[PDB]
């Protein structure tokens, strides 16, 4: 069963590089035991994944992903796994932990960008998988896809990159019940590399006159 | 499990050990078969009657099957084992198809057991 | 399917697309979502379809008959009442539910009712399959004090988010707007995927199609 | 959800959460949790949401027609047993927890808690919904009798803001009532208003503002 | 379903067992004979699964045929019922075998003598046995007109009458039986009884 | 609790012919009732006159592709040749078969030419059955399309024994757009079909891929 | 489904239906249920096509092999029993096969229904499938042992399509064989849609 | 389930100023094909058809209770029921038993006004399917749904009309094992009924 | 369990029917006569739960019966057909009776007639019926051989032969079967079929 | 069960409660659940008595193992990794919640909570057991950064007995471990040194004593 389990992780293919976002919780059931827990990780020189689902299995994908990676530098022989292998990896592993009746609860969210071709995909916790231009897992997969299919761009600027990636993450704030306010947003680029942002908090509005007074009267409501 | 090439090949390309098997048969007990136009008489010599004997609970000639019958020459410890499988796989047959074995079919399992023998490792 | 309601400065405005289907076979692709109930009073059914109709066609009758009983018109507390309390009785087993509008005496309002009698009142509300995809487009540009235009310009994308991000729903856009006194209704406002193919010519019946016997009759 | 209620000399401050769900999603975010039952009598629906909404009605009719028979206000002893009359009647179909806090010339404020199962306990102060437990140990060493109607308003954002903030199934604005003499005040506080607890950080519009 | 009952006259034993061969409603065959030789002085009526059924007398009769190869002198009939409750037994938590066995056999000393064995291994020489749903008639009826020293056209005669009563009696009557008998000359099949 | 399979939707439709053959099937992966992406192709040619068009799982079927790559060229470095279609279509029965107890959920449909030139297809279930046709389809919109398909294009079955010949081939074009007509009218009444069309046509001069632009909803 | 088969004078008959059912829509109609293991053997297809097919695969297979050792093709009986045993080893498996083993051996005609659980009958005639039921109804009418090679051919025509008829999952071509000292034949097929209105004539 | 437990094809679709309605012909208790010549399309009046599919006996049911209503409404009213009043009619009568439903699907299809087609099915609770291009209801759903998109055309004439719910219908019904054994179409003109049974597929 | 089948010759409807009564493997009667007269010109076979069948039928009779003194004119047979539908359809959804029914009858005006009406109440005028496991065979072999104008010998031979089938094909083959036909001169008893 | 840490600006100061139930019945009064690993590194057990022990004694044997292979103390963070090792690897065997705190030289007083599934997360003060609910509100609203010993000491047995007072499965002493530089010590607070929250009465030895 899944215990301490996380939510949504966007994903857009922006110009010159990708974005990632993702809040840092983790919630238990209903409650949210943890509140600073980074879902977010750099893989090696190319790429950069998220991960949703049980914390206790993307951990383990951590492990998994640096001894590849590490196992993969050690070569120096001057070739290395992209994006594209590195997904290719975790949609194996996750298929064959599936077959096993035994599976990785997470779902994956990995991009990044080689020698110009940028790529992005996921994967899920059954190994079914696609590479597109934007991707979600969760409920951003019900309440951010219509947004980001709504208003994706070929060359979509960094800001307006986060300012896209962020109308998502507040869409999911509002009504996801499973989400915090703390979040992430993560950029790869060529030749920069992944920089993740700090932890920070959205402004949320609440003042429209139909919620301050359900219904409308002097007494009732 | 111990695993070692007993039979191998001689300079001369000859395999020792099968040919001392050779020479082990040519010391046992003689045994004659002869195929007739309706029957097929088999026979062999025993060692000595009057010699304190008792030659009731085992014959030198013995039966793979109701309808098949065979003799040996040479050790005959390993006549035995012989006898044991060959008797299995015949009731196998028995058993997988309806149909008894015919006698080239057993000679041929027996043959290659035999075989097979001469070639796996310890 | 995908309803949609939205409270602009004016009146209510309620929207749904026209898809119906019965499980992964759409059975009529122009259904009619929004229905009426009073003059000042449309709702939208989302939910069971026959316990929608029931329920609404029922609600509507009681209405009618206590708008002749007083004289004065509807208001929607009424209906939203009367549905409640016809809901709850059935303990959802009667399956319906619907965002339920109108323009009073007091003025414009919006509920969503659920099987179970459970109501709300609303600024901007959803229902059915695509129910998400509308409601991300509300959450990210819902306003107070939309004129109609962009009242109705605003349910149109949040249904037409619903038609092309859930297979639920389909087909094309229908809208009501209730103001104070005139209840704007459009049959199919928004049509955005015409059919992709012609079909070229067309092909033939080569069996003849045997036939054994044939009545026929002389009506009059 | 979260439903609180707490009394202070003249009154009760009756408090809620503003959130129905239905599953992981949110199907409502201003829901209003705090009902009327008379002029000075209000109820803290929480469990099902049907249940509680009729049940509130329901007190809310019968409670008309015992104001008029009597003429005269209603006291808030008669409030909690009304609620109780149909939450014991009906323990196998109503899965409703409540909280009814009122003023009374007779008794002052008083809060009494209807509990899932219909239970009457009169109390200094009332906790309910799935948001409760996350309350209990810090209500035991914050409750202090006999507060004004400005020390329980800030002891109730304080209950409410703390359960909002790390239970899955209460959150939004906090919706306040306070009940007096002079009579009901309803308040709103969004979360912005409300103070920032262990690891939360402080709003702010886009991460373009920061950088990352 | 499948019916077979058994019994031990004079100097003889006598197996009699339904001869349909049905898949769930639909009689395939009318002519299955279902008690084999199992040497040349036993017989093996079984009733079970066929595939079971058919399995595991071959696998007994495999064995009854090696072990007489290989010492000269044939199982007595005690040891190879012995061997075959042993067998079930040992199968009886693996792979379960689920039929019932009745043996008879003709030891040229001790005499006639029937031993029944069931589906959970249970052996007992007995003078009159019977699976089945018939085996409610053939018991009662034996426990009637029964004697020990009960003769080979006496013991066929009351055979007839078991046969005819689970006949006329029993919803699922199979129409044809088979009636084997084995004594100093060895197993043999004794008049088949056609219905149809 | 888990469920070990999912719905992904889709589907498929081939048409040999004289000399041809047209895998084609449409572009969407659905889970439940949301969209996952509208860019999922189907079609996979796994050998130079061979066309392998699946729907079901897409975690299943992309398994069950990349092994018939891998045995695919394991044959061709054992025997130094290019595995033939109907070899091909056996092996495929095979590899579904052998995991009878715990079947892919895929629903397959083979294409291509046999080594003398004339199309086939391919049909099969999840547990490995098959069947060589003249047409086909699988997937959530084959109900749908096979009626049309079987009303225009259907002859003798091949067990008359006075054998009572058949109707003259389509021609490749015709083939086409008898194609392209199904998958209009057949993303127009399921809702799990749609998106795009993605043509393969496999020929002579080797195979080419069109595609036709259905409806987005 | 439904197939038969029955020995008489001059051989074994095999007739069977052409209708794969699931659920309850019609897979195909081109569907060959009567699987040739040997150009002296007919193996018939019924329950599980998946497994019949598999199953039937191996068998020729082996019998190949046996005939390679042998050098002599093997008999009815041992093919019978051999898909007898294979199929027991997988007794609580769930397999679905249920099919005649119908051919020539060098000492007469041999008819044999091996079954998904060890079930293996000698016998005279048979039928399996859904459609057993009517293609016993039919075929025990007209059968005689004597009736000639036509006659036998239409007897099994008849009784196909009788179950074909009656039953919902029967259908399609009628396909039947004949399988006599000179090896198998295939003598008719006729397709049930023209075989009813050949049967009884409109007029 | 229940719906499938006889079988049945109904299929309504609009021309010009007619309207022809079709549908199976054969009762079965599941697969057993009692008999081919079941009656699913009742008259009510000239110019007014309805096909009951799914349970057979929920149909006759239904069928009779209609007749009862309908002679009543004549006799109070005098005027035949107008199509799209027999329809909430149907519909009223089958949501009163909400939760006990009649396990129908009813096909409801009839010329009437200034001779003006109309066409609905509704769910087995009364949700009314009021369609203009064509209805088609029982368990060759889907199948009739793909032979009829495939097959429709805007405005036809009787002719075309008929010979394309014909080839809808048996091409859809050939693809379903539990339906089948001929077929019974009407085309209704606001001049003429003409009761067509055509030569099906008796497997 | 029972077995009931009808068929229509030129102007006569003969209804035959096993006539075994049993309990869970006990024949207790093989006499049980099961067709029953409504009528002196109809026949009412029925096969279901013995009980059930019993108090079924036996209404129904009282019915038919009821309306033939009070108006003198003796129930057509579709208008029996009918109300026995009717019955039956009401009592589905409140106390469903598990019968199953074949309705025989001749009408001086109409000529012979035979309805199958199920026990889900399903009605229809069948030119021929069959019910119970015994219905696969009767159906296969008259459809092989009926005519629509068959001579009462012919009918018969047919019934005969339809009989000798269930017994030989069916496990659960009851031995006893009795034959009734209704004619012009009325619905009668034509033969009883002794097999024990 | 309540298990608490909580980092202080000297080292960690782990905290828990006595009872051990099965079923309504305190089969023991005065369970000791902050099991040793290592002179560094306690743990406190939750959850399964079995599991926790268990793994606790494992954890102790590769403790030993390590630290005589490396020839230094063992580190914190090795110490919540081999406890994180088991209650992962045996994700679908072992049902225990486990919280790993001490001091080592190099990353000072650290604390890792390791709840159901093995989730290694570095935290300032970590809480489990069922009388975490009732703690989450009051630590939110109390938790401070850098306290001092005494400080945390007291939070710690405020915490723990606050969850004892409303906790069903929680209850007999509190039991607190500070692991620090110059060494554990491991203190004892019966209930009768614990503080009084609302609705609790100072003891008394009987009721002659009040009424007579």
């Amino acid at each position: 069963y899944p215990y301490v389990t996380g939510t949504s992780v966007i994903g857009i293919k922006y110009k010159d590089g990708i974005l990632i976002a993702a809040d840092m919780g983790g919630s238990y059931g209903s409650t949210l035991r943890y509140k600073s827990v980074e879902r977010l990780k750099g893989i090696g020189k190319h790429s950069l994944l998220g991960a949703s689902g049980e914390i206790s299995d993307f951990q383990e994908l951590l492990r998994y992903l640096d001894d590849l990676i590490l196992y993969d530098n050690m070569w120096d022989d001057g070739n290395s796994f992209g994006p594209k292998e590195v997904h290719n990896y975790l949609t194996r592993v996750m298929y064959n932990r599936r077959n096993k009746f035994n599976p990785l609860w997470n779902s994956l969210v990995l991009g990044g960008v080689k020698n110009g071709q940028k790529y992005l995909g996921t994967v899920n916790m059954i190994g079914v998988h696609y590479q597109d231009n934007h991707v979600a897992t969760g409920f951003g997969n019900h309440l951010a896809v219509p947004i980001l299919r709504d208003e994706w761009k070929e060359d979509l600027s960094f800001e307006d990159g986060v300012r896209l990636l962020e109308k998502c993450m507040r869409v999911l704030l509002y009504r996801d019940r499973s989400a915090v306010n703390k979040l992430q947003i993560a950029k790869i680029t060529e030749e920069g590399g992944v920089t993740i942002s700090p932890p920070y908090s959205l402004k949320t509005y609440w003042e429209f006159a139909a919620f301050k007074n359900p219904t409308a009267g002097a007494e009732g409501s | 499990r111990y695993d070692r090439a007993i039979t191998v090949f001689s300079p001369d390309g000859h395999l020792f050990q099968v040919e001392y098997a050779l020479e082990a048969v040519r010391k046992g007990n003689a045994a004659v078969g002869v195929r007739g136009t309706d029957t097929v008489v088999l026979g062999v010599e025993k060692k000595s009657a009057a010699k304190l004997q008792d030659s009731r609970s085992v014959r030198k000639i013995v039966n793979l099957d109701n309808h098949i019958a065979l003799a040996c020459a040479g050790l005959k410890a390993d006549a035995r084992v012989l006898i044991n499988k060959a008797r299995i796989e015949c009731q196998s047959h028995k058993l997988t198809l309806e149909d008894p074995v015919t006698v080239e079919y057993i000679t041929r399992y027996i043959a290659g057991l035999q075989q097979k023998y001469t070639q796996s490792g310890g | 399917t995908t309803i949609v309601g939205l409270v602009y400065q004016d009146g209510v405005i309620l929207g749904a697309d026209t898809r119906a289907t019965e499980g992964p076979i759409v059975a009529d692709k122009n259904c009619e979502k929004i229905h009426y109930m009073a003059p000042n009073i449309y709702c939208c059914g989302a939910g069971t379809a026959a316990d929608t109709e029931a329920v609404t066609d029922m609600v509507s009758s009681q209405l009618k008959l206590h708008r002749y009983h007083t004289g004065r018109e509807s208001r929607v507390i009424t209906a939203l009442t009367l549905l409640k309390s016809h809901l709850f009785r059935y303990q959802g087993h009667v399956s319906a539910a619907l965002v339920l509008g109108g323009v009073d005496v007091s003025g414009p309002h919006l509920h969503t009712i659920y099987p179970h009698g459970s109501t709300d009142t609303l600024p901007f509300a959803t229902m059915g399959s695509g129910s998400l995809a509308a409601m991300s487009v509300f959450e990210s540009k819902y306003r107070e004090g939309l004129t109609r235009d962009e009242g109705v310009k605003i349910v149109c994308e949040a249904i037409a988010s619903g038609i092309f991000n859930d297979l639920g729903s389909g087909s094309n856009v229908d809208v009501c707007v209730i103001t104070k006194g005139n209840v704007e209704y459009l049959r199919n406002h928004v049509q955005p995927n015409p059919r992709t193919y012609t079909s070229a010519k067309g092909y033939t019946f080569s069996k003849p199609t045997e036939v054994l016997s044939t009545k026929v009759t002389a009506l009059a | 959800t979260t439903i609180i209620g707490v009394t202070y000399k003249d009154g009760v401050i009756l408090g809620a959460d503003s959130r129905t769900s239905t599953g992981v999603y949110v199907a409502n975010r201003a829901s209003d949790k705090i009902t009327q039952l008379t002029d000075n009598v209000y109820v803290c629906r929480s469990g099902s949401a049907a249940d509680s909404q009729i049940v509130s009605d329901y007190v809310r009719y019968f409670l008309h027609q015992h104001t008029i028979q009597l003429g005269q206000p209603a006291t808030v002893k008669v409030a909690a047993n009304l609620v109780r009359l149909l939450a014991y009647g009906n323990k196998d179909t109503l899965q409703t927890g409540m909280i009814v806090g009122g003023w009374d010339k007779y008794e002052g404020g008083k809060i009494y808690g209807i509990p899932l199962g219909g239970t009457i306990i009169e109390q200094p102060f009332s906790i309910g919904g799935s948001g409760s437990s996350y309350l209990y140990g810090f209500l035991d060493q914050a409750w202090k009798d006999g507060m004004s109607k400005d020390e329980a308003e800030e002891l109730v954002k304080k209950a409410v803001s703390l359960a909002i903030a790390r239970d899955g199934a209460s959150g939004g604005v906090v919706r306040t009532v306070i009940i007096n003499e002079e009579g009901v005040t309803r308040n709103f506080y969004p979360g912005d208003q409300l103070p920032l607890w262990h690891e939360e950080l402080e709003p702010q519009n886009s991460l373009l503002d920061i950088w990352g | 379903m499948e019916c077979v009952f058994g019994l031990v006259g004079n100097g003889f034993a006598i197996i009699a067992a339904d001869t349909s061969a049905v898949n769930s409603i639909l009689v395939h065959k009318t002519n299955e004979d279902k008690i084999m030789k199992l040497d040349s002085h036993k017989l093996m009526g079984a009733s079970g699964e066929a595939g079971d059924r058919v399995q595991f007398t071959e696998f007994v009769q495999k064995n009854v045929s090696l072990y007489q190869f290989r010492n000269g002198i044939p199982l007595t009939t005690a040891a190879a019922a012995n061997f075959t409750r042993g067998e079930l037994a040992t199968a009886l938590r693996k792979n379960p075998y689920s039929v019932n066995i009745i043996l008879a056999g003709f030891d040229q000393d001790t005499g006639p003598s029937l031993y029944f064995i069931d589906y959970i291994a249970t052996l007992h020489k007995v003078d009159k046995a019977a699976f089945g749903y018939g085996s409610y008639f053939a018991l009662a009826m034996m426990d009637r007109h029964y004697r020990s020293d009960m003769s080979v056209d006496e013991a066929i005669k009351l055979v007839d009458e078991c046969i005819a009563e689970i006949r006329t009696r029993l919803v699922v009557a199979p129409p044809n039986f088979v009636i084997k008998i084995v004594d100093k000359d060895g197993a043999r099949e004794f008049a088949w009884r056609q219905s149809i | 609790n888990w469920s070990p399979y999912d719905f992904n939707g889709g589907t498929c439709v081939a048409v040999a012919g004289a000399d041809y053959c047209v895998i084609a099937a449409d572009t969407r992966m659905s889970t439940g009732y949301n969209i996952l992406t509208r860019d999922y192709s189907k079609i996979c040619k796994l050998a130079e006159k061979s066309v392998l068009a699946s729907s079901g799982f897409q975690a299943d079927v992309r398994a069950l592709q990349k092994h018939l790559d891998a045995r695919h060229l394991i044959y061709q470095h054992q025997h130094n040749k290019q595995m033939s279609c109907p070899a091909m279509a056996q092996l495929l029965s095979n590899t579904l078969y052998y995991k009878r107890f715990f079947p892919y959920y895929a629903f397959n449909v083979l294409g291509g030419l046999d080594n003398e030139g004339k199309g086939c297809v391919f049909t099969y279930d999840a547990v490995g059955s098959y069947e060589k046709v003249g047409y086909s389809s699988q997937g959530s919109g084959a109900k749908l399309i096979m009626p049309f398909l079987d009303n225009q294009l259907k002859s003798p079955s091949p067990l008359l024994i006075p054998a009572q010949d058949a109707v003259t081939p389509l021609s490749e074009s015709e083939a086409i757009d008898l194609v392209r007509t199904a998958f209009a009218s057949a993303t127009e009444r399921d809702i799990y079909t749609g998106d795009k069309l993605e043509i393969l046509v496999l020929n002579k001069e080797g195979l080419r891929r069109e595609y036709m632009e259905l409806r987005l909803d | 489904t439904t197939t038969l088969a029955f020995i008489f004078k001059h051989g074994v008959m095999v007739a069977a239906d052409s209708r794969a059912s699931m659920g309850g829509y019609i897979s195909s109609q081109s569907v060959k249920k009567i699987i040739e293991i040997n150009p002296y053997m007919l193996g018939t297809m019924a329950g599980g096509a998946a497994d019949c097919q598999f199953w039937h695969r191996n068998l020729g297979i082996k019998c190949r092999l046996h005939e390679l050792a042998n050098k002599r093709r093997i008999s009815v009986t041992g093919a019978s029993k051999l898909l007898a045993n294979i199929l027991y080893n997988y007794r609580g498996m769930g397999l679905s096969v249920g099919t005649m083993i119908a051919g020539w051996d060098e000492t007469g005609p041999g008819l044999y229904y091996v079954d998904s659980e060890g079930g293996r009958l000698k016998g005279m005639r048979f039928s399996v499938g859904s459609g057993s039921p009517y293609a016993y109804g039919v075929l025990d009418n007209g059968y005689k042992y004597d009736m000639t090679v036509e006659e036998a051919s239409e007897l099994a025509r008849r009784a196909i399509y009788h179950a074909t008829y009656r039953d919902g999952a029967s259908g399609g071509v009628v396909s039947v064989y004949h399988v006599g000292p000179d090896g198998w034949k295939k003598v008719t097929g006729d397709d049930v849609g023209d075989l009813h209105f050949q049967y009884y004539p409109v007029v | 389930s229940i719906f499938e437990y006889n079988g049945s094809a109904t299929v309504a679709m609009v021309g010009k100023n007619c309207i022809a309605i079709g549908s199976d012909r054969r009762l079965g208790v599941q697969l057993q094909t009692i008999a081919t010549d079941f009656q699913r399309i009742f008259q009510i009046h000239d110019r007014l058809f309805i096909g009951l599919s799914g349970l057979g006996s929920d149909a006759q049911t239904l069928y009779q209770r209609l007749v009862f209503r309908h002679k009543l409404y004549q006799l109070r009213e005098e005027r035949d029921m107008k199509p799209e009043t027999f329809a909430n009619l149907v519909s009223a009568i089958l949501y009163e038993k909400r939760f006990g439903p009649y396990f129908c699907q009813p096909v409801i299809a009839g010329l009437g006004d200034d001779n003006k087609p109309f066409i609905c099915t509704m769910d087995s609770i009364g949700a009314k399917e009021l369609a203009k291009d064509f209805v088609v209801a029982g368990t060759a759903s889907e199948s009739l749904y793909g032979a009829c998109e495939s097959m429709y055309k805007p405005d036809m004439e009787p002719e075309e009309l008929f010979e394309t719910v014909s080839q809808a219908l048996q091409a859809s019904v050939d693809r379903d094992c539990l339906s089948g054994w001929g077929g019974h179409v009407y085309i209704v003109t606001p001049t003429e009924i003409k009761e067509h049974i055509l030569k099906g597929r008796m497997d």
